[PDB]
């Protein structure tokens, strides 16, 4: 409400910068699922063995 | 992901830009139409010298 065009600017690149690090934590999350899977299979391999 | 917001931020740029196309379209029918009153206007004073 009445912010002006600095504080605009401002605003969007918080913001911006704010999704960035969400996507990479989602990255991370990505990564860790992956690694799960892995060791999953890995673990389930070894059992057997 | 970021190109994907990237994108959704150029559709918002769009619709501004359409907004102020008609703004400017607005003004400028409006500028016309004070150039031909002025126009009658000074050719009615050159009338009345």
């Amino acid at each position: 409400v009445g912010m002006g065009a600095a504080a605009l600017d401002a605003l969007i690149s918080g913001v911006d910068a704010a999704l960035t690090d969400m996507t990479s934590a989602a990255a991370s999350l990505g990564s860790i699922s992956s690694r799960i899977d892995l060791q999953s299979e890995f673990v389930n391999k070894l059992s057997d063995s | 992901t970021t190109m994907r917001s990237d994108n959704q931020a150029l559709s918002a740029v769009q619709d501004a830009l359409g907004l102020g196309a008609a703004k400017v379209d607005t003004a400028y029918s409006g500028m016309e139409s004070a150039i031909e009153v002025v126009k009658e206007i000074k050719a009615k004073l050159v009338a009345a010298t």
